[PDB]
């Protein structure tokens, strides 16, 4: 995961 | 090519795979502050579009693009190294959009473009903002930049605090003891105590958290875009001196970011600051794994220093001074094995 | 090279491997009580496979199963760990004062050398759905080191799959994909990738654990014993299936856990992970059909599940199933390295 | 992540 989740 | 010089195969790979899934991009799409402020950005400074050349730099789904369809372009390149570039071409397609948009599949470092342009759109921003290195990509696309052409965002602020936050400490704290156990199932795990401890306080906290678990203002290192090279993000040196505004224990650092697209017209921030409302960055601490004690008007100075390695991030070492006693905490921190802890 | 790199992407490798080299990883298998309790019941009580004999541990992990095998009095255990975890579990043997009964052997059992031949292999090798990581082929590989009537503990497992309703868990589905439903997201029509975001929700593997009132009929079962398989037997994973309906509804997929038994001179003792029995941290897994099938109690649902295995360590699903009495049929492509984690 | 989490 480069980008948490919102 | 440059990315597969500084990048692992093996990190790429998993890096372009995530980024494939429409779940992904539509995570980020739904951060309505990153993309409503990246759209106010671009529509509020027209004239930085109107007729003009753009590279989007890794456009994703192309909502970039569009944006700055949307404020006039003449033409625009989207960049994307992910299967993602085929459903952006899609959407180009189903919205009318041929004539003014071009799918460009690749990596910025490796693809051709038929020429110059006047401005570079990106998001490139990680977490702690220089998380995956695409902000060396973003600048190694300036090679296709028109002297005197923009970049939007064209800086960048990141900002770190001291904070307290004992509970986080512990949460942490109780999960390394795990391993200090005599007798798992009879067996003596004690003497990886140290290493677990190490593994976990390595891991940095990504969350949000109150404004008051602050203890001094925050130090302020920018990256202006326009000016910066590719190479400058390779050691990122970070010095610090906090006037400490409140007693108490140190428990780490915490860190955000600010993007400042400079236009013509005006300037619009994106900031992921915790006074702010919340976006899909959130925030990032890096704890100490031993607190250091501070008394109002003491001055915490230290460094925080940032490594760029091959999986796409960096190795991180914050050493950290309470000058009035001579405490001290040295800590290492692994940006690529966070510990995503918001509920 | 190897049999292991031949049939392993190297990204793929670098990644696995990693992930167990994180003593919060083994930390999390290790808590899990179900799991690591029952493997110390089912060597220790069986300690006459164990008092004074040679034992491999495929995948040593912390040594945790090692030092359950010296518990019930092993002469010599050979630890064998691939990823950098080994360096911890040989810091334990030492500490745990067992350097003339534990050898630990850094690298991938089907790479490394053991002195001798041993009388029992012990393991984890275990994914969800039983078969993800490919690590079952480790465990079958590994049988070159084990002595002409040697033991595997475990000794055979077994796959259950059953049709379940879940009306809920298919809307939930749509209900996602339909954020690129909007002709006008910020000024943008994203209509035409709606498609597209339903087949790769679909195409992910549900992990998380259930009622059992969901389960539409008795599952049917597919069983490897590990003494008798060989590695080229998990290639191509073919599970047949006609369900008997016990009850009517939509049928909007199939369910599917896993139970172990190992098979000692004194007793068997099993390791579930069935819905009906506490939770592990395997939880059980659920495969969708993007077209859901009418049946009613009385039907039978009959079709196959396929598992292809491939080079990232996991399987391509495929499932196709029909209700025999009306002839309505739904066929499903799945991505067992890419499951969708629901549980909360 | 090949094995879930879990508590
Ligand atoms: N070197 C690279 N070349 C091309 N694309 C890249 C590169 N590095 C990262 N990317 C892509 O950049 C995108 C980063 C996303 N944060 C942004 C997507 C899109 N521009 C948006 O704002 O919604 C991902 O889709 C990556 O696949
Ligand atoms: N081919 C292989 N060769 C050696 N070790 C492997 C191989 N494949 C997986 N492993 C290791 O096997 C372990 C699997 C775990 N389920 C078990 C750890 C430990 N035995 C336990 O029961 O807690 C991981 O530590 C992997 O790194």
């Amino acid at each position: 995961a480069p980008r948490p989740p919102f | 090519s440059v990315f597969s010089e500084r990048t692992e195969e093996s990190s790429a790979v998993q890096y372009f795979q995530f980024y494939g899934y429409l779940s992904q991009q539509q995570n980020m799409m739904q951060d309505y502050v990153r993309t409503g402020t990246y759209q106010r950005a671009i529509l509020q400074n027209h004239t930085d579009f109107k007729d003009k050349i753009v590279l989007d730099v890794g456009c994703g789904s192309g909502i970039l693009s569009f944006f700055a369809a949307q404020a006039g372009a003449r033409k625009i390149y989207a960049v994307e190294a992910s299967t993602m570039a085929q459903h952006a071409e899609v959407l180009v397609k189903s919205n009318n959009l041929t004539d003014r948009i071009v799918v460009i599949p690749g990596k910025v470092e490796e693809v051709s473009l038929p020429e110059q342009v006047d401005i570079i759109i990106s998001e490139p921003m990680g977490y702690m903002l220089f998380n995956e290195r695409m902000l060396e990509s973003y600048l190694h696309a300036k090679k296709y930049l028109k002297p005197s052409g923009n970049m939007f965002p064209t800086i960048g602020d990141v900002h770190l605090a001291p904070f307290t936050d004992e509970q986080l400490y512990m949460e942490q704290f109780t999960k390394a003891n795990f391993w200090y156990q005599p007798s798992f199932h009879g067996v003596d795990l004690s003497a990886l105590r140290g290493a677990a401890v190490d593994e976990y306080f390595r891991q940095p906290v990504v969350d949000t958290f109150d404004i008051r678990i602050l203890m001094a203002k925050s130090v302020k290192y920018t990256v202006n875009f326009l000016e910066a090279k590719e190479g400058d993000l390779h050691r990122i040196e970070i010095p610090f001196k906090f006037h400490m505004l409140h007693s108490g224990l140190v428990h780490g650092l915490a860190f955000w970011f600010d993007v400042a697209f400079i236009g013509s017209i005006m300037t619009v921030w994106l900031s992921t600051a915790p006074t702010e409302p919340l976006t899909h960055w959130y925030q990032v601490r890096c704890l100490f794994q031993s607190p250091l004690f501070a008394k109002a008007g003491d001055t915490l100075s230290g460094t925080c220093l940032l490594i760029a390695n091959k999986r796409q991030s960096y190795d991180i070492s914050i050493v950290a001074q309470v000058d009035q006693t001579g405490s001290k905490s040295s800590n290492l921190l692994d940006l690529k094995n966070p510990f995503f802890r918001y509920t």
